[PDB]
Order: structure tokens, then C-alpha cells, then sequence
């Protein structure tokens, strides 16, 4: 019965504020210690603070103790965090933990991913890593230059998922997100079979769908 | 601490393992509120029989202190856990005073106790020399010399060991089942009163 | 009151059960219930404690269930040996403990005996002192039931009448006897008196006379 | 504040083998309040135990959870391929105050697969562009160790290439490794060999892929 | 090894008293409970009193309260079962049992494994009587015996011959008669020719009445 359920990712530039909210179901919600906890990309699980709706005192990491609020919101089963003065470091995901003094169990949300850049939200170009002509072959697509993440890729429509190897995306210099999607097939269906790769940017509404031909 | 906290009942409704009957446990619950309607309002449970104090009604009243005492027995001994009640778990384990002010919580844990091949950790004690007296605790495992001759600390013809296994096995029958007892005893005295409801 | 059948029948290598019904302060109300085995003679032996757990060194035929206000002491492959008195028990919420009218357990197979009868007159000794008794002795039958019938010639005879209880004797058989006591005026005013003996059907009458 | 430190920090063991993993706490915390997560990459951690030894719904008994005060232990009896993983320690309660422990990473130990090497030519159509991404790619390898030098006219790199590694791979427990040299077009007509080298412990040799730029 | 023997039983009018006693060896009877069963002969048990190691909780059957009292005395490990207001009802045989384990109403909870052999106690309004022999004369066997009528209590000792004829004698089970005394019977039997050859002599012996009787038996 009892589910938290956050509100969707967000993007905010430097400096702004965000706040994100975390709705509960179940009626545990008044009685139950509801914290906040951070994971930045390729960190652990950080404790940022906390607070018992019953008694709305909430206590706070020393990390966290200037720039982050954590309020409660009993007449409607909401807990919420407002971190102010938002950096690139603060670009991480956000999940609300709670503890009900019934149980020892903890229930979580389902995370709420906050970028933090001012690289505005941009398209990926699609370029091809085409299949070299000197038993196996490579052949990939160079999805470069987005904002934020993620983007999503398929091979045929779905119909090609096996040897796909889809690395997780770098953030360059220039502020945009870069990755390559790669597949290795058979070298004698290079000539036969059609590979295009789909790829989606749902933040800048774009679909491309790129065909990698042998040079 | 001494500024409005949760009482933790998490740790004793929802532990992984509960205390043998005869070695009860006691946890002493104190300045703190908690919403009892999470208690009275749950379906999850097979025995909730107040004495003193209606279910329904424990937000509205507070206490001076509270004490929950927790254990294990099996399921046809769960009707000697109330005051006035006489048996091998009344007498010689764990025992409520005849005025006793509380809630007697029980539900099946054949799901967390039980084990293929019978679950020997529970156990209770067979007999003492005298009843137990109310909210007593006996841990003894001094081998009895029922007999002529000294025992000298081994089980024999007239040497009994106090404490046996209960024998848990998942295909028992439901009164021969484990399930797991939560005593809350609400203690109104002179003090002030610090556990209340919300 | 926690009623048991009365007696319990069956023979060797079968398996029978006694019944013990109580009420729900008793044998319906606490798993402390207890089985006993009673030979002639000897102190009841615990066979059974808290309905199934038997004590140490007791056969494991010997199974103990509970039904609610009825307990079962179940005993399987019957042999010889278990031919005795079974008595449940059970606590009472007064904190006494109660006890079960008793089932005679009989294990069958035994081949019937026909008793012998033997019919004594009154002696010429007695009836010099103003009495009359009439002497019917009855040995060498099982099982131990018997049924005994006085005559005068083809009339019955109302009192005077006192019979034993069957009991057994060495060679494992039962005896009883039955004695009618008379006035010798009521003796010599019959032409006969008769012992009439029934057991399992079939009646043994030996006649006494007066004058023969 | 109290502390939650784990160890080790990383568990390099095989398919199959038992796992011991500890948190260690700096003062004694009741053990009602500990709890243990798995964490796959790209997903949200897993409840694992909570109350020191109590398996969420649907956790298998090969995963168990045992200690108290200052020593807690993570068992796993026989690891399974989807048990090699990332494990958090968590200290909480009925208070506004939780730690985590830094966690430890559990990675298979090695069989010996050596790394199929590709590279690829920036495309015409990124040219058009002013930028060229020369993508080297180290395939379905194991261990994670391997190291990538880009050679341009035979004049070792540095510092303009980003390297991305899939993680184990579910089914035959192989690491791909990605290193995208960065060169805007200037440059990249600047130079005729392009090469990356890789240097790992399946080959007897450091392997050497390249392309002369304007060749078909 | 465990044991439980009883004393003091016997003879009491209707409305008369007695006193019985258990005593214990082999056990520390300082911390057990024991108790009193008596047993119908010929039927079925019914339980009597109780008491616990240090006598502070005492149960009685209705049938008997009010009338019985228990005690004891763990000094001399010693059980006492004092009876009065006594009736026809309360003739029994009285048994001394406890169970294995300490513990008040332990004796129900695991059943009482050490019983004592009992004691027995007869109510009746009765002075000692002595029996009557009367020769039962003999009508290629025959059967001859002797009658021993009227008599109590029990019991009465019958031999023949001073005990060197033990072949063929059967002395039967006494009666309870109505009036409240006990007659019985012993017979021989002896071949057909030795009728006017061997002479044959019942031997009775009532202790209770001091009653020696030696009566010739033979053909009419
Ligand atoms: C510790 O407590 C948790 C939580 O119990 C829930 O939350 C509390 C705040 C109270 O409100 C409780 O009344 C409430 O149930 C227990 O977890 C829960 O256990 C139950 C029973 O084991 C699970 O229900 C089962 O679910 C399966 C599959 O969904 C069904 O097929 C069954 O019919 C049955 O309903 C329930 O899913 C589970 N809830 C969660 C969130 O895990 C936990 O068992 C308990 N542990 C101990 C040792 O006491």
C-alpha cells in the first residue's frame, strides 16, 4: 500500500533553485522519519537531512546545512526539498527515504534526476562509425553533442540487440554530452543487411534515424 | 532527545527474530508519541485484546510509561497470555498480573519461524518449582535432580534439562504454529505523562 | 464429568480407539491431557502426555489425539498385553485435574469356556441350626460374564439371592459363586431347587432335592 | 557524527564463490537500524536487508545479513553472475539522522579474453562540421585493466581523448571500452596516421589499429 | 530410585475419622507437588486433594470438601491425608502420586508418572464377626468342599488336610452380602475310591476373629 512517488527530473541553470516533491501514500506518512538522499554520477549515497511531519523539525547533514530545506505538507502526504544556489556539482539524483516508527523497513521513491547546466538543452547529431573494409566487423553511431541526458538507442527498430554495446555518454569541455553506440556483426551480411540506428533526445523532442554503410 | 521523538516500536513489532517465551524480552518505551491508529487499524493481526484500555481510543490517552515485552509461543498457548489464565506458559514462562492494563497483540509467523525439517531455536521451560510471579523473567538452565543420585550437569534417568525445543515445521497444524506475542503495558502513575497518542 | 465408552473390544494385530468427551473447561480448553494404563492390581502407568507425547520407554502404538471437547487414545496392533483399564485426564480451569470413567480395554481371541457348576445341598449341620443355604460354585469359564438363576422346582426364587463378582483365578480363567439362603421349611416344601448358570448362551442347571 | 565505513573497497571474486562484506560503524548502533542495498548501474539502489537481517520481498537466501555494535557482515553464500554488483551500508533510525557507508564493489575474477580492436574514421558529414572524433573500440574483454595511447603521425596523445567502459556484461562477463580522440578538422588534416594502441593482459603484445586519413 | 508408599488404612464406622500417610524417597519432596487418587474397586479413578511444595495452594474434589483435609510435613518428607465425616461413598482404595517435574498443576500439564501401590479404606458400621463352616458332603470323581458363611472382614484363610492336599482344591472368592458380611467357599475334588479310604479336613482361619476351625468333610 505504502508508495512514494517524486515529481519528474528537472533542469536548472547555475544559481537558480529547485524543489522537488515526494507524495506518499498509505498513512504512514505523519508517522514516519522522510529524508532525502543525493547520489551524484559515479558517487555513493549521500544523507542530506530529514524531518518528522508530526513534529516538523528537520535536521540537516553538515554538507547541506546552508543551501537545503526539507519541509512536510501533513494534509496532503508531500515531503519536500528546496536546494538553493544550485552548482554543477549539485547535479546528481534525489530519492526521499522514509522510515515508519512501525516497521524497520524503508520505503524509497524513484529518484528525481536534477541537471544543472546553462549549455541549453540541445539536439544530438548523429554521425556514422562505419564498418572498415579490412570473420567479425564494428560498425557504431556517434551520437555528439546533446543536452542533458539521456538519450536512448536502438539498432533496427529493436529488431538488432544482440552485440550492442551502448557506453554511457561523457560529458566534453564544450558542456554537451557525447557516446557511442557500437555492434559487431557478421562480415559477410555487411552488404546484405541494413543497419540504422534510432536514436531519441526526448528533452529537445528529436528523432534520428541514421543508416552506417560500408565505405 | 529530551524534545518530542518517535517511540521506536519498529524494533519490536518488526524484528527479524522475536525472544524465546521463557527468556521474554522487555523494551521500556518512553517520552515519545506514536499514532497508535497505525496499531488498531491494522488487519494483519490475529489477537488484539485490550484490558483497561479500549483499542480504538489509545490516541486520546497518555501514559507514563509504556512497556512492550515480546516473544514467541505456539498457537493453542496464545489464549494463557491474559490475566487470570493458568498453563505451562502462564505458570512457568511468562505471566500477566491479574489487574494488568494493556493489549495483548498476537499473529502467525509460521512464514518467519518455520523451517523444512522442524525449527529447533524457539524454546520454553517445562517447569519450576513455583508459578512465576507477574512480569517475571526466568532464564535458568540449571539441570534438575528429580532423583536419588547427582546429576552433575548432565541430562539422565532423573536429570532433566528445564528448557525444550518448540519443533517448528511448516506443515503443523494452525494451533501448533508459531506466532509472535507483543504484551504493551500502559502504565498510568503519579509521574507525567510523556507517552502519549497523535 | 469426562465420559469414556465403557469397555473397548478388539482383536490382535487390530488397531481401536477410546473416546474421552469433556466439557470446555476441561479437556476442551487446555492441550493437558493424559492417558493411563491399568493392569489388575497395580498403580495406573502413564502411556500419554499433553494428547500425543509419549513418555520414554512406552510402545509407539499407543497414538493420543484431541478433537475439541473429545480426546483418542489410539492403540495400534493390539496385543495381549494391553488388555487392561485406560483412565484420560485433563485439567480444569478450577487448576484440579479430573479424571475419565475408565474404558476396559479387552484384546478378543480368547477361546470361550463353558463353566463347571456344582450344586451343594444344605448341609445337615446347617439345617440342624434353624438355616438353609444352597451353594452354586461356578469355575473354569471366560470371559467373565455369567448370569445366575434360582429355581424352586420350575417357579423362580425372588431374594435371598447373593452372587460374586466374576473374578480370575491362576489358570487365567474366572470363578464365581452364588448363594441362596433358605428356611428349612422352605427347603423340604419344594420337591427341587435348580442352579440355573448362563453364560454366553448357553445355561448349566443342576438340581437339588429334599429327599434324594 | 557517526561513521559507516566499508571494506573492502573493491571484491574481485568468481561466479559461484562466497562473498563477505563489511561495514564498520565509529560507535556502536543498534542493530534494528541497519540496512543493506544492492545497486546495479543505471538503477535505483535495492533494499536488500533491513534490520540487520531481515530480506526484502522477493531477495533470495543466498543473501544474508548478521553482526551488531560496530561489526556488520553482508554474506552472500554462492554468487550468481547478477549478484556482482555495487553494496551500500546504512545506518538509520527512529531520529533525522542516516549515514551511508562508501560502498564496495563486487566484480568478477578473471578468465582470459583478449579485447577485439576497431577504429574509425571520422565521418565526411562531421567534417563538414569543423570537428573530427577519431572512436577507437576495445570489444567483449576482461579484466577491466587496459590502456589506450593514441598515435598520430607516430606522436603519442594526451589529453584529447575520453575513454567509456560498458559495464559486465550479464551474459559472458566481458568489459567494452570506447576512447573518442577529439581533433578539430585543422588538425586532423594536419596528419596522415591515425593509431590507437592497446596494451592488455590477453595479448602477448600491444595491439595497434590505424587508418591513413584520405585512404577508402 | 523414585517411590511413594501409603499408610493407615483400614476400618471406620460412618461418620468416624482416619488418617493416611504418603510417604517419599528418592526425590527432594522440599519442591514438589503431590496428591491423592483414590480408585472404586472394580471401577474407575476419581481425583482427591493437592498441595504444593510449601502448602500456600490446597485443592479438593467436591465430593470431599469440606470434609478432607491435606498436609505435610517436608522435614520428614511425609503427606497426610486426614479423613472424617466419612461415608459408604468414601470406601476406596487411595493412592500417592506426583509427577515428574515440580510445579503445582505440573502433575497435570506432563501426567503423574510415580504413583504409590495405595491403601485401603473400608467404610463400614463394623465390629469383627466370625464365620460359620458348614462340610459340603459329597452326592470317577467326585467334588466335596466346606462352606465358611457369615463372616468380617476380609480375609479368610482355607487349607486341607494342613495343607499336604493342594490338588485339586479351588477356594473361591468371597461374597458381599447385604447385610454386610462376607461368605465364601472352598472345594476339592478327589477320585471316587478314596471316599471311605482318605479322610478329608478343611482348615479355616479368620485372623480378624481368631477363629481356627477344623471340619471333617465325607460321604452322607
Ligand atoms: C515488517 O513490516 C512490514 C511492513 O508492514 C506493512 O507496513 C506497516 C507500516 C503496517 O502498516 C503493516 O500492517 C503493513 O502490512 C512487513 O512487510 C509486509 O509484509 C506483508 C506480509 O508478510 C506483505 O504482504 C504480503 O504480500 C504478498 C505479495 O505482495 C501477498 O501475496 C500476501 O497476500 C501478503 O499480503 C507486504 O507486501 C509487506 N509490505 C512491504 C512494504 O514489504 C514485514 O513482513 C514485517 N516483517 C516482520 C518480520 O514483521
Amino acid at each position: 500500500e505504502v508508495q512514494l512517488v517524486q515529481s519528474g527530473a528537472e533542469v536548472k541553470k547555475p544559481g537558480s533553485s529547485v524543489k522537488v516533491s515526494c507524495k506518499a501514500s498509505g498513512g504512514t506518512f505523519s508517522s514516519s522519519v522522510i529524508s532525502w538522499v543525493r547520489q551524484a554520477p559515479g558517487q555513493g549515497l549521500e544523507w542530506m537531512g530529514g524531518i518528522i511531519p508530526l513534529f516538523g523539525s528537520a535536521n540537516y547533514a553538515q554538507k547541506f546545512q546552508g543551501r537545503v530545506t526539507i519541509t512536510a505538507d501533513e494534509s496532503t502526504s508531500t515531503a519536500y526539498m528546496e536546494m538553493t544556489s544550485l552548482r554543477s556539482e549539485d547535479t546528481a539524483v534525489y530519492y526521499c527515504a522514509k522510515v515508519s516508527q512501525w516497521a524497520l523497513i524503508l520505503f524509497w521513491g524513484q529518484g528525481t534526476l536534477v541537471t544543472v547546466s546553462s549549455a541549453s538543452t540541445k539536439g544530438p547529431s548523429v554521425f556514422p562509425l562505419a564498418p572498415s573494409s579490412k570473420g567479425t566487423a564494428a560498425l557504431g553511431c556517434l551520437v555528439k553533442d546533446y543536452f542533458p541526458e539521456p538519450v536512448t538507442v536502438s539498432w533496427n527498430s529493436g529488431a538488432l540487440t544482440s552485440g550492442v554495446h551502448t557506453f554511457p555518454a561523457v560529458l566534453q569541455s564544450s558542456g554537451l554530452y557525447s557516446l557511442s553506440s557500437v555492434v559487431t556483426v557478421p562480415s559477410s551480411s555487411l552488404g546484405t543487411q541494413t543497419y540504422i540506428c534510432n536514436v531519441n533526445h526526448k528533452p529537445s523532442n528529436t528523432k534520428v534515424d541514421k543508416k552506417v554503410e560500408p565505405k | 532527545h529530551h524534545h518530542t521523538n518517535l517511540c521506536p516500536f519498529g524494533e519490536v513489532f518488526n524484528a527479524t527474530r522475536f525472544a524465546s517465551v521463557y527468556a521474554w524480552n522487555r523494551k521500556r518505551i518512553s517520552n515519545c508519541v506514536a499514532d497508535y491508529s497505525v496499531l488498531y487499524n491494522s488487519a494483519s493481526f490475529s489477537t488484539f485484546k485490550c484490558y483497561g484500555v479500549s483499542p480504538t481510543k489509545l490516541n486520546d490517552l497518555c501514559f507514563t510509561n509504556v512497556y512492550a515485552d515480546s516473544f514467541v509461543i505456539r498457537g493453542d498457548e496464545v489464549r494463557q497470555i491474559a490475566p487470570g489464565q493458568t498453563g505451562k506458559i502462564a505458570d512457568y514462562n511468562y505471566k500477566l498480573p491479574d489487574d494488568f492494563t494493556g493489549c495483548v497483540i498476537a499473529w502467525n509467523s509460521n512464514n518467519l519461524d518455520s523451517k523444512v525439517g522442524g525449527n529447533y531455536n524457539y524454546r520454553y521451560r517445562l517447569f519450576r518449582k513455583s508459578n512465576l510471579k507477574p512480569f517475571e523473567r526466568d532464564i535458568s538452565t540449571e539441570i534438575y535432580q528429580a532423583g536419588s543420585k547427582p546429576c552433575n550437569g548432565v541430562e539422565g534417568f532423573n536429570c532433566y534439562f528445564p528448557l525444550q525445543s518448540y519443533g517448528f515445521q511448516p506443515t503443523n497444524g494452525v494451533g501448533y504454529q508459531p506466532y509472535r506475542v507483543v504484551v504493551l503495558s500502559f502504565e498510568l502513575l503519579h509521574a507525567p505523562a510523556t507517552v502519549c497518542g497523535k | 464429568v469426562v465420559t469414556q465408552p465403557a469397555s473397548v473390544s478388539g482383536s490382535p494385530g487390530q488397531s481401536i480407539t477410546i473416546s474421552c468427551t469433556g466439557t470446555s473447561s476441561d479437556v476442551g480448553g487446555y492441550n493437558y491431557v493424559s492417558w493411563y494404563q491399568q493392569y489388575p492390581g497395580k498403580a495406573p502407568k502413564v502411556i500419554i502426555f499433553e494428547v500425543g507425547n509419549r513418555p520414554s520407554g512406552v510402545s509407539n502404538r499407543f497414538s493420543g489425539s484431541k478433537s475439541g471437547n473429545t480426546a483418542s487414545l489410539t492403540i495400534s496392533g493390539l496385543q495381549a498385553e494391553d488388555e487392561a483399564d485406560y483412565y484420560c485426564s485433563s485439567y480444569t480451569s478450577t487448576s484440579t485435574g479430573v479424571f475419565g470413567t475408565g474404558t476396559k480395554v479387552t484384546v478378543l481371541g480368547q477361546p470361550k469356556a463353558n463353566p463347571t457348576v456344582t450344586l451343594f445341598p444344605p448341609s445337615s449341620e446347617e439345617l440342624q441350626a434353624n438355616k438353609a443355604t444352597l451353594v452354586c460354585l461356578i469355575s473354569d469359564f471366560y470371559p467373565g460374564a455369567v448370569t445366575v438363576a434360582w429355581k424352586a422346582d420350575s417357579s423362580p426364587v425372588k431374594a435371598g439371592v447373593e452372587t460374586t463378582t466374576p473374578s480370575k483365578q491362576s489358570n487365567n480363567k474366572y470363578a464365581a459363586s452364588s448363594y441362596l439362603s433358605l428356611t428349612p421349611e422352605q427347603w423340604k416344601s419344594h420337591r427341587s431347587y435348580s442352579c440355573q448358570v448362563t453364560h454366553e448362551g448357553s445355561t448349566v442347571e443342576k438340581t437339588v432335592a429334599p429327599t434324594e | 557524527a557517526i561513521r559507516m565505513t566499508q571494506s573492502p573497497g573493491t571484491l574481485s571474486l568468481s561466479p559461484g564463490e562466497r562473498a563477505t562484506l563489511s561495514c564498520r560503524a565509529s560507535q556502536s548502533v543498534s542493530s534494528s537500524y541497519l540496512a543493506w542495498y544492492q545497486q546495479k548501474p543505471g538503477q535505483a539502489p535495492r533494499l536488500l536487508i533491513y534490520g540487520a537481517s531481515s530480506r526484502a520481498t522477493g531477495i533470495p537466501d543466498r543473501f544474508s545479513g548478521s553482526g551488531s555494535g560496530t561489526d556488520f557482515t553482508l554474506t552472500i553464500s554462492r554468487l550468481e553472475p547478477e549478484d556482482f554488483a555495487v553494496y551500500y551500508c546504512q545506518q538509520y533510525g527512529t531520529s533525522p539522522s542516516w549515514t551511508f557507508g562508501q560502498g564496495t564493489k563486487v566484480e568478477i575474477k578473471r578468465t582470459v579474453a583478449a579485447p577485439s580492436v576497431f577504429i574509425f574514421p571520422p565521418s565526411d558529414e562531421q567534417l563538414k562540421s569543423g570537428t573530427a572524433s577519431v572512436v577507437c573500440l576495445l570489444n567483449n574483454f576482461y579484466p577491466r585493466e587496459a590502456k589506450v595511447q593514441w598515435k598520430v603521425d607516430n606522436a603519442l596523445q594526451s589529453g584529447n581523448s575520453q575513454e567509456s567502459v560498458t559495464e559486465q556484461d550479464s551474459k559472458d562477463s566481458t568489459y567494452s571500452l570506447s576512447s573518442t580522440l577529439t581533433l578539430s578538422k585543422a588538425d586532423y588534416e594536419k596528419h596522415k596516421v591515425y593509431a590507437c594502441e592497446v596494451t592488455h593482459q590477453g595479448l602477448s603484445s600491444p595491439v595497434t589499429k590505424s587508418f591513413n586519413r584520405g585512404e577508402c | 530410585e523414585v517411590q511413594l508408599l501409603e499408610s493407615g488404612g483400614g476400618l471406620v464406622q460412618p461418620g468416624r475419622s482416619l488418617r493416611l500417610s504418603c510417604a517419599a524417597s528418592g526425590f527432594t519432596f522440599d519442591d514438589y507437588a503431590i496428591h491423592w487418587v483414590r480408585q472404586v474397586p472394580g471401577k474407575g479413578l476419581e481425583w482427591v486433594s493437592g498441595i504444593s511444595w510449601n502448602s500456600d495452594t490446597i485443592d479438593y474434589a467436591d465430593s470431599v470438601k469440606g470434609r478432607f483435609t491435606i498436609s505435610r510435613d517436608n522435614a520428614e518428607n511425609s503427606l497426610y491425608l486426614q479423613m472424617n465425616s466419612l461415608r459408604g461413598e468414601d470406601t476406596a482404595l487411595y493412592y500417592c502420586a506426583k509427577s515428574s517435574f515440580p510445579g503445582y498443576s505440573s502433575g497435570w500439564y506432563y501426567g503423574l508418572d510415580v504413583w504409590g501401590q495405595g491403601t485401603t479404606v473400608t467404610v463400614s458400621s463394623a465390629s469383627t464377626k466370625g464365620p460359620s463352616v458348614f462340610p459340603l458332603a459329597p452326592s470317577g470323581t467326585a467334588a466335596l468342599g466346606c462352606l465358611v458363611k457369615d463372616y468380617f472382614p476380609e480375609p479368610v484363610t482355607v487349607s486341607w488336610n494342613s495343607g499336604a492336599l493342594t490338588s485339586g482344591v479351588h477356594t473361591f472368592p468371597a461374597v458381599l452380602q447385604s447385610s454386610g458380611l462376607y461368605s465364601l467357599s472352598s472345594v476339592v475334588t478327589v477320585p471316587s475310591s478314596s471316599l471311605g479310604t482318605q479322610t478329608y479336613i478343611c482348615n479355616v482361619n479368620h485372623k480378624p476373629s481368631n477363629t481356627k476351625v477344623d471340619k471333617r468333610v465325607e460321604p452322607k
